[PDB]
């Protein structure tokens, strides 16, 4: 699961 | 969960104090607190009819006469004053651990 | 408030069995519906329930593998493959909180023979 | 069944090409590390004789830094409380580990945190006691919009200082709207009189307030939580001890694996530079794809393994670990088997409430597309997410419509004279290649983005077919094989 954003 | 009724079947006489008896096997108290056993009345000929639903409770409809007391694995079912209409079969239900489990049955009958 | 059955069925050994219970004077799928059955020699035994809400119906482990309950939302049906099974079948509705069985059928008798 | 020398060339072949898959890695990042620290920055430790480390997952990076300062602490007083109030007051324990987690929110996140939770949650209750699954749903996607808005996201920024208690916010907020999604349902749901007493204000508190879960964890289902919440009967803490110390012993092999994988290859900083993925070799870009998606599974192994221990050491039966990814075959079963929580929800609150595969070709197509849908929305819905999305639908609709179609009896008796279970297996291993290729593909495309996803599809698929795309359809056969004949002894 998660998001797992860059930024 | 095995539920033994006792009599199997009495007779009484218009007017009598009349005691039913219900033993489980385990105990009937529910993982919520509160334990789930309730008395039933069929006439000959047509569908249960509900009396008591929680241990000392009453349904809506019934009279007052129908007392039920019990501990945590005996029961008891009283009648004070029998009005004629009473006779049929009286079963206990528990409905605390699956599957739900009916009573033998007792029988009410007049000397 | 009324449940109302199907009738008598008169069938051999090896058929079918569909008997249909129609609620009226309430919202169907707020309430869940029980089967229970007795045969002559015999008291009252749970067969099963079925969640009117989601459809999703569970039996007693000893009626599990013929018998199936089902939907048509506001009747419900019950079904099954036949056996020496001549018992009565009564269609019973479970109240939300504290007690079972407030209203039941009139009942639907099964004769194999 | 295939002859055992068969499949030890198989297996050979598979663990042949992941390893010199990964040297092939190595090499490269060696070989571009000064170029690679002048661009993203590479971080010291004696952890490994001196290499240095690339840190540049975000998510790695973010869930140490947070843990090595708060979180391992909180979780070590939530286990010593749990025992605590095991041992003395075991009828008040989820009441005692409510209190416990509000605190702890409360301590890590502010006063903001404790509130947003506490707002969501009463909203998702006085909306449930309508007892309507459509209002309910609506109410949740409701609240999860409400994250996406940017007027919301400067306000919350505003409220925050250091922007990763920010992150930690939104992070807890996603998980939370799961949570109480799955009570409001099963609220909505509930018939049963002894059920009746069990979706109460306070119930839903002390599920929604459960720290081992609280921030990140997988979701664990309410009528679990309630049933071991309420058995009175502990467990033996001389076990409890053993089962933490393998515990223990688990994870730290497992950190120490991924921060080894961090160690010796830089494959986030080459994903991150795309004219150098241009540049390198078919084998180094095949390496580096096996190396994003076995460190994705070790990380994960970690991320839920400290939940999943605080919830052993609890009494609870958490959702299971995922399976290794270097035995996934399939689309199904990877999206059954990788994570088991949010496919249980899925499965029970969105895929059978809508129609699954009981009402024909088309119902499983709506269904599969609205889970997909929601599960690219909850993920963020950012356009490599929905690329994502529809790959994995396409490729899941694929391998049913498959499915249906060799189960049929006139073409599955048509197999069983024509070809030997050898040669089945053998077309079925075929067939798992080339959908083994597309998975693997699509999550690339979650992992890296759009312009990875497209320098690997023109890459292998496009300037490289001839022989480049056999040769990776070859080695997939293999593994194919190797994962089919493992899957028989858990399918
Ligand atoms: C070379 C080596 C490297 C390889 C490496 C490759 C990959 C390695 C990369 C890792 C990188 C990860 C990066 C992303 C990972 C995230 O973080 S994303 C979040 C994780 N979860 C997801 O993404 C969502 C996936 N989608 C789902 O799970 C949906 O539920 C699915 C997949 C559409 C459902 O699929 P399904 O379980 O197969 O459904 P189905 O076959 O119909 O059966 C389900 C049951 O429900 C019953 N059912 C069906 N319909 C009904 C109905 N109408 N009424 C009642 N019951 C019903 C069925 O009879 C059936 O009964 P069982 O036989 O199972 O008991
Ligand atoms: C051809 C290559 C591989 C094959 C066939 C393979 C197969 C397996 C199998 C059968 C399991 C046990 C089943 C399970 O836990 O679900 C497993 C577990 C595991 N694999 Fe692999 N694997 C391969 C490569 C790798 C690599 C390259 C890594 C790490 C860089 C890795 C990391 C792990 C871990 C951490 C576990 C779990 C260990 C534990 O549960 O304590 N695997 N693998």
């Amino acid at each position: 699961c998660g998001p797992g954003r860059g930024f | 969960v095995l539920m033994t009724q006792t009599p199997l079947s009495l007779p009484v006489s218009l007017g009598d104090q009349v005691s039913i008896s219900c033993r489980s096997s385990q105990s009937i108290v529910h993982s919520n607190g509160n334990t789930y056993l309730e008395w039933y009345l069929q006439k000959p000929g047509q569908s249960p009819k509900l009396l008591i639903y929680r241990v000392s409770n009453r349904f809506s409809g019934v009279p007052d006469r129908f007392s039920g007391s019990g501990s945590g694995t005996d029961f008891t079912l009283k009648i004070s004053r029998v009005e004629a209409e009473d006779l049929g079969v009286y079963y206990c239900f528990q409905g605390s651990h699956v599957p739900w489990t009916f009573g033998g049955g007792t029988k009410l009958e007049i000397k | 408030i009324q449940l109302v059955q199907s009738g008598p069925e008169l069938k051999k050994p090896g058929e079918t069995v569909k008997i249909s219970c129609k609620a009226s004077g309430y919202t169907f799928t707020n309430y869940g519906m029980n089967w229970v059955r007795q045969a002559p020699g015999k008291g009252l035994k749970w067969m099963g329930w079925i969640n009117t809400y989601t459809g999703e119906p569970t039996y007693a482990d000893d009626f599990k593998g013929r018998f199936a309950f089902s939907l048509e939302t506001a009747y419900l049906q019950i079904n099954n493959l036949k056996d020496e099974d001549m018992a009565t079948y009564f269609c019973a509705r479970v109240w939300n909180y504290d007690y079972y069985f407030d209203y039941w059928g009139q009942g639907t008798t099964l004769t194999v023979s | 069944m295939l002859p055992r020398w068969e499949l030890a060339l198989y297996l050979l072949a598979s663990l042949g090409f992941h390893f010199y898959s990964f040297y092939e890695v190595y090499k490269v990042s060696r070989e571009h590390e000064e170029e690679l620290d002048q661009e993203f920055e590479l971080e010291t430790d004696t952890l490994f004789g001196g290499l240095k480390k690339d840190a540049t997952d975000f998510e790695w990076s973010f869930w140490m830094e947070w843990g090595k300062q708060w979180l391992v602490w909180l979780l070590l007083g939530h286990m010593v409380v749990s025992q605590m109030a095991t041992l003395l007051a075991r009828k008040h324990r989820p009441w005692i580990l409510m209190l416990y987690g509000m605190w702890a929110c409360w301590c890590v996140l502010g006063t903001p945190g404790v509130a947003m939770v506490l707002l969501h949650t009463t909203i998702s209750f006085c909306v449930a006691q309508f007892r309507s699954q459509l209002l309910t749903w609506l109410c949740s996607l409701l609240l999860l919009s409400t994250l996406r808005l940017q007027g919301v996201e400067e306000v919350k920024r505003r409220w925050y200082k250091t922007e990763n208690e920010y992150y930690l916010l939104q992070f807890t907020l996603t998980v939370r709207c799961l949570y109480y999604t799955s009570f409001s349902l099963e609220l909505c749901w509930q018939q049963l009189p002894a059920a009746s007493t069990s979706y109460s204000f306070p119930w839903m508190l002390a599920y929604v307030f459960y720290y081992p879960v609280l921030h990140n964890g997988p979701i664990l289902s309410f009528s679990e939580f309630i049933k071991q919440m309420q058995q009175q009967e502990h467990d033996s803490l001389k076990a409890s001890l053993c089962v933490l110390a393998l515990g223990l012993g688990r994870l730290l092999c497992w950190w120490w694996l991924a921060e080894l994988m961090a160690h010796l290859m830089y494959m986030h900083a080459i994903y991150s530079s795309i004219p150098l993925l241009e540049t390198v070799s078919c084998w180094t870009l095949g390496g580096l794809a096996l190396a994003q998606v076995l460190f994705f599974y070790v990380k994960y192994l970690v991320l839920f393994g400290v939940p999943a221990l605080l919830m052993r050491l609890d009494g609870l039966t958490p959702p299971a670990l995922p399976r290794c990814v270097s035995t996934m075959f399939s689309f199904t079963g990877m999206w059954r088997y990788f994570d088991v929580g949010l496919h249980n929800f899925l499965i029970r609150y969105v895929y059978i409430p809508v129609g699954g595969s009981q009402h024909g070709l088309l119902g499983t197509l709506f269904s599969t597309a609205m889970t997909f849908a929601f599960v690219s929305y909850w993920c963020g819905g950012y356009d490599y997410l929905w690329c994502w999305a529809a790959l994995n639908w396409l490729g899941v609709t694929v391998e049913n419509g498959v499915r249906r179609l060799v189960e049929t009896p006139c073409i599955q008796d048509s197999l069983a004279r024509y070809f030997s279970p050898q040669a089945r297996r053998r077309f079925h291993a075929a067939l798992a290649s080339c959908s083994t290729s597309m998975l693997i593909l699509s999550n690339l495309v979650f992992l890296g983005g759009n312009e990875v996803g497209k320098t690997y599809w023109n890459r292998i698929f496009i300037q490289g077919w001839p022989w480049v795309t056999l040769s990776v359809l070859g080695f997939l056969y293999c593994y194919s094989h190797v994962g089919i004949a493992w899957a028989q002894t858990y399918a």
